[PDB]
């Protein structure tokens, strides 16, 4: 399942913003 | 609508060609306890000693700011941050700065991140969603109409507070501008196709960050993952989005249009504006004055055992604030 899938994925914490 | 913003444009043009500087000192309030960290600065609860308040400090490292080339930025957070003034935009109470840092000191919320309680529920349900959508769709009417541009909606950026609202965090890449603008900024699950693409963009990438919201509020997760930010960017761009099986017919339609990387075809940056996203069907049990008078009901309170209370927020290493004998970056932030 995909939710399977997030939460085993290097992406559920908190997600930082981008710039440079 | 019309006839509140003209107003409320009105208090805000004022304080922008006038902002209010250096309201505090440091010494004026209480270390408590770090409140989340990273990029060039921290976050504080800190106790007034004044007025026994509490509140968030976010000390932003000079040096800091400079290597990472986000003056102008910053500046901007300030300049707007001190003039804007909206029930679900977290109110800056003082600002100030010394030799190492620049300080800004706004409202507590006690309440924690949407990300947590996200994270922890799983997903909300529609009503939910809808209900929290409905508080970002008119800050960013209220945002807009001043010609500004938030650029970094996400669930870590939403607290919650007593009463059960949203209140809108972190303007470190909110601007003013009429027209195109080009910085490349704001978060990889987030970013319209206009950015990655960096084909100089407009307020629809807004829109576009409530859609990816309101689907991850849903869903439980993004429309576009991956563990590395190219394979994200690729999703982002294919013009591909899938939903799950329990997503309302009026849900799916409403993130068609949002997630439309056709950006003059993507609601919200069409001729009827804001309300071809207030008109919606999904949004047609939305009572949208209720919801900015606050009178609507909650569908989740968060619980503290009283002022002060950090329990909703994560821990982190207590480093030490620091203050150089000299004055660091005097003339890049003399305006602060
Ligand atoms: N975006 C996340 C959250 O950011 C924020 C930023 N700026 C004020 C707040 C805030 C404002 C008001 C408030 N009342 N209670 C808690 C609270 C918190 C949060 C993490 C992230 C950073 C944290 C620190 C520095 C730089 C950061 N860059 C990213």
């Amino acid at each position: 399942t995909t939710y399977a899938d997030f939460i085993a994925s290097g992406r559920t914490g908190r997600r930082n913003a981008i710039h440079d | 609508v019309k006839e509140f913003l003209a107003k409320a444009k009105e208090d805000f043009l004022k304080k922008w060609e006038n902002p209010a500087q250096n309201t505090a000192h440091l010494d004026q309030f209480e270390r408590i306890k770090t409140l989340g960290t990273g990029s060039f600065g921290r976050v504080m609860l800190v106790k007034h000693m004044e007025t026994g308040n509490h509140y968030a400090m976010k000390i932003l490292d000079k040096q800091k700011v400079v290597k990472l080339k986000q003056i102008e930025h910053t500046l901007n957070e300030k300049r707007i941050l001190q003039a804007v003034n909206f029930p679900f935009l977290v109110k800056l109470e003082f600002s100030f700065k010394d030799n190492s840092n620049l300080y800004m000191v706004m409202e507590y919320v006690p309440g924690g991140e949407m990300f947590s309680h996200l994270r922890r529920i799983g997903r909300f349900s529609e009503p939910h969603a809808r209900f929290y959508a409905a508080q970002i769709v008119l800050t960013f009417e209220y945002l807009h109409s001043l010609d500004l541009i938030y650029r970094d909606l996400k669930p870590e950026n939403l607290l919650i507070d007593q009463q059960g609202y949203i209140q809108v965090t972190d303007f470190g890449f909110a601007k003013r501008v009429k027209g195109r603008t080009w910085t490349l900024c704001g978060t990889p699950e987030y970013l319209a196709p206009e950015i990655i693409l960096s084909k100089g963009y407009n307020k629809a990438v807004d829109w576009w960050a409530l859609g990816v919201l309101i689907y991850e509020m849903a869903a439980g997760y993004p429309p576009f993952f991956a563990d590395q930010p190219i394979q994200i960017y690729e999703k982002i761009v294919s013009g591909k989005v899938r939903f799950p099986s329990h997503f309302s017919s009026d849900l799916k339609d409403l993130l068609r249009n949002l997630l439309q990387v056709d950006l003059t075809k993507r609601f919200g940056n069409l001729k009827n504006g804001v309300n071809d996203i207030k008109n919606h069907k999904w949004f047609a049990t939305t009572d949208w004055i209720a919801i900015y008078q606050r009178k609507v009901e909650a569908p989740f309170i968060p619980k503290f055992k009283g002022p002060g209370d950090t329990s909703n927020f994560d821990d982190y290493e207590e480093e030490e604030i620091r203050v150089s004998i000299n004055e660091k970056c005097g003339k890049e932030f003399s305006e602060f």
